């Protein structure tokens, strides 16, 4: 279920400059471009060795459209402010995710194009890629500006044309890395806490993509309430990091069990601690 | 929209000339094309938004400064006859799908060697034939406009106190009357058919109006016939039994 | 609105007295994007430290990654030091090789 | 590819 | 060219229907193709838009048929009308910038349907204010076409349609005239091809 996303953020900064521009692009969890308008000479950046394979005209072409877009995007940060009658004087952010799930027919199963103000739910595009949902009444002039402006059929010819067609052809160009699935290192620790309480913690390293399950069960029932579960951590090599921790008492050990479930794996994992 | 000024220019070859453009759609994206006789639009300068003009991608010969949102102005610093065009502005919105780019009425300019090339048009307006009138029942006036340069004329006819376009027709583009020269002045023809009844009547008025565009009160002029100046030159017809 | 960045102090690889590794700071879940972080050797300020792109999760919080090139000991103690405009002063959390 | 050209919000 | 509009000129009478073609070249991902009419003022009107992300465009009596891997944006105009006689200019706009390339356009000519033909040539009147002689041809069918003269000293313009609209009366004319005495309307329009039957007046 492959997906590509961009993630716009344009931050104003009244009397520090203008606002502020940046676009990351990600194929699954992998980013593969950067844009910074704070540079001297803002350009689009690789951040993946296979996007490198593109064409002098593809890094130009991207860095005119993110160039307009921090042109764009200081115009919308002014458009707000006027909307909520906010001051000249402060600094909000505008924060914006889009792009498509790749079904398994090799077509969009899913299109998704949100964008949020200070932090907030803002607009929304619907799931038919023909309507919007606004969280709020400054939203609801955005929501009639771009139903007029036909904004929604804009965004469902890319999500369903472009938006598939080029990250189908990124997931070929990098087939080596995006399309293999790193299966997690796997091992559980036991520190005692107490005199009758000791921890088991399951750990899984180097796994890829992020998307994983680590669970313990004590005789053969999710723990889930009990277990203490780190966010997902990045590695800094593009792997990942997680674990799953569990305060049990001092003999039981054996009737826990640390399950992990990831797509790099032939069969799901069952571990135990092992004295 | 967007409009344009001034409509129609000539110029010596040499002189400076400034185009001033505006829209009042809250437009972003600007644009300066320009259109050569028998050709399609080329472009100019594009300007995203207000700002500084990048001189590195403006052709030569020319100058451009986005004033303000809504204004963009276009300067022929020193005119050459190969800058004779139609000289269109536009602008168009960004995002979504409605992003077709609205156009200015153009400003038809004319570059020439020497201003004693400028003529008004000569303007006559021939009655309808006996023969017509029996054969047909109606009756065509002709007018011509000629001997006129630069080719910057607009033609209208007028009945009984009103511009009239039902049974007009007028040449859709001069002729040069000497094809072989490049200084060549142009001719106009133009028609109108009422019916025999409506032209046997002596009180009605028919009028052929020719606007033309030539020089101003600023520019010099030493030659013995008249400044041919912007002006109307117009002939009339009333009917007859 | 204001949210306060959740902090991880860990390494690439397991830690091994002797052996180069990376040493990793994970803030996140975090809002506005202004934020400081600086890595510590035993107090002191590590000097040339990286940091990844600036992104953010579903619920529009930050998070970023700060690395350097280290090597463990038995005796040097690591920390990375954070503050925020949600932090009065700044957090401290130090290096545990079991977490 | 991002989406070529954007709309003021 | 990177725009190519192969006709230069198009004929088609009233009612009928018109594919004006189009070819274009871009190594761009994304695009749009426009259709635009000029009027004899030089005025520029929009009529529909093709972008390369979306299925054929279609809008009133205008279609599109877009072949995207050949290149091709053909327009069809559906039921012509005497309005629609205009030049019309395909317009490739790439990417952001949307910095239109232009093709050299394609004349369009819709004809009348004349029902009642009377071809004829008419001396009009002289003006005491001109020294120009004047014969009108007039009233002929959409078939015929006008040629300029071979004589340096006569002035021939095409055919024109006007229509008397209280009437639904529509004609064809060409004008011709000189100041020369050897002048006369016999012979003025003696390099056309003229209808057999006109009606030259004693």
């Amino acid at each position: 279920s492959h997906s590509m996303r961009y993630f716009y953020t344009a931050m104003s900064r009244p009397g520090r400059g203008e606002p502020r521009f940046i676009a990351v692009g990600y194929v699954d969890d992998t980013q593969f471009v950067r844009f910074d308008s704070d540079a001297a000479s803002p350009r689009t950046e690789p951040r993946a060795p296979w996007i490198e394979q593109e064409g002098p005209e593809y890094w130009d072409r991207n860095t005119q459209i993110f160039k307009t877009n921090t042109q764009t995007y200081r115009e919308s940060l002014r458009n707000l402010r006027g909307y909520y009658n906010q001051s000249e004087a402060g600094s909000h952010i505008i924060q914006r995710m889009y792009g498509c799930d790749l079904g398994p027919d090799g077509r969009l199963l899913r299109g998704h194009d949100q964008s949020a103000y200070d932090g907030k739910d803002y607009i929304a595009l619907n799931e038919d890629l023909s309507s919007w949902t606004a969280a709020d009444t400054a939203a609801q002039i955005t929501q009639r500006k771009w139903e007029a402006a036909r904004v929604a059929e804009q965004l469902r010819a890319y999500l369903e044309g472009l938006c598939v067609e080029w990250l189908r052809r990124y997931l070929e160009n990098g087939k080596e890395t995006l399309q293999r699935a790193d299966p997690p290192k796997t091992h559980v620790t036991h520190h005692p806490v107490s005199d009758h309480e000791a921890t088991l913690r399951c750990w899984a390293l180097g796994f890829y993509p992020a998307e994983i399950t680590l669970t313990w069960q004590r005789d053969g029932e999710d723990q889930t309430q009990d277990t203490e579960l780190v966010e997902t951590r990045p590695a800094g090599d593009r792997t990942f990091q997680k674990w799953a921790a569990v305060v049990v008492p001092s003999g039981e050990e054996q009737r826990y069990t640390c399950h992990v479930q990831h797509e790099g794996l032939p069969k799901p994992l069952t571990l135990r601690w092992e004295p | 929209g967007v409009t344009q000024t001034p409509k129609f220019q000539v110029l010596k070859t040499g002189q400076s000339m400034t185009l001033q453009c505006a829209q009042d759609m809250n437009h972003n994206s600007m644009y300066w094309y320009r259109q050569d006789p028998g050709m399609g639009l080329r472009l100019i300068y594009y300007s995203a938004s207000e700002g500084t003009t990048d001189k590195g991608e403006v052709p030569n010969g020319y100058n451009v400064s986005r004033l303000n949102k809504r204004e963009f102005s276009l300067r022929l610093e020193s005119a050459a006859p190969s800058q004779t065009s139609v000289y269109f502005c536009a602008s168009r919105t960004r995002g979504g799908t409605l992003i077709e780019q609205y156009f200015g009425p153009g400003t038809r300019l004319t570059v020439t060697e020497d201003l004693k090339n400028v003529f008004p048009p000569e303007v006559a307006v021939f009655e309808p034939s006996e023969a017509e009138i029996s054969h047909t029942q109606k009756a065509t006036l002709v007018c011509l406009a000629t001997g006129f340069y630069p080719d910057h004329v607009e033609l209208s006819w007028w009945v009984n106190g009103k511009e009239v376009h039902s049974g007009v027709c007028t040449d859709p583009q001069p002729l040069k009357e000497q094809p072989a020269l490049n200084d060549s002045r142009y001719c106009l023809s133009s028609r109108l058919r009422v019916s025999a009844t409506f032209w046997q009547n002596p009180r009605n008025h028919f009028r052929c109006q020719v606007q033309f565009y030539g020089l101003s009160e600023n520019d010099e002029w030493t030659q013995d016939r008249a400044k041919p100046v912007t002006q109307i030159v117009s002939a009339e017809a009333w009917g007859r039994a | 609105i204001q949210r306060t960045p959740k902090i991880q102090v860990y390494s690439r690889h397991p830690a091994e007295n002797g052996k180069s590794n990376f040493l990793n700071c994970y803030v996140s879940g975090f809002h506005p994007s202004d934020i400081e972080v600086d890595l510590l050797k035993n107090g002191e300020r590590i000097e040339k430290v990286e940091h990844s792109d600036l992104s953010f999760s579903k619920d529009w919080s930050f998070y970023l990654l700060y690395y350097t090139e280290f090597t463990p000991t038995e005796k040097d103690e690591y920390a990375c030091r954070v503050n925020h405009v949600t932090l009065s002063q700044p957090k401290i959390v130090k290096w545990d090789r079991d977490m | 590819i991002p989406l070529t050209e954007e709309a003021e919000l | 060219q990177k725009v190519t509009q192969a006709q230069s000129s198009v004929s088609m009478p009233v009612r009928k229907a018109v594919t004006l073609n189009c070819l274009y070249e871009t190594s761009w991902w994304s695009y749009y193709i426009f259709w635009y009419k000029q009027l004899p003022s030089k005025e520029m009107i929009f009529l529909i838009r093709q972008g390369s992300d979306e299925q054929n465009a279609k809008s009133g009596r205008y279609s599109v048929n877009f072949k995207k891997a050949a290149k091709s944006v053909a327009l069809t105009i559906s039921a012509l009308q005497l309005e629609d006689s205009a030049k019309y200019f395909c317009a490739l706009g790439e990417g952001g910038a949307q910095k239109l390339v232009f093709g050299q356009g394609t004349r369009l000519t819709i004809n009348p349907n004349i029902q009642n033909p009377d071809p004829a040539v008419y001396q009009l009147r002289d003006s005491k204010s001109s020294d120009k002689s004047v014969c009108l041809f007039t009233d002929f069918d959409s078939q015929t076409n006008v040629s300029q003269s071979k004589d340096s000293d006569v002035y021939i313009t095409d055919k024109c349609v006007l229509d008397m609209r209280s009437m639904d009366f529509k004609s064809n004319s060409a004008v011709a005239w000189s100041n020369k005495s050897d002048f006369a309307c016999a012979n003025a329009f003696n390099n056309s091809i003229i209808p057999e039957d006109t009606f030259f007046p004693s």
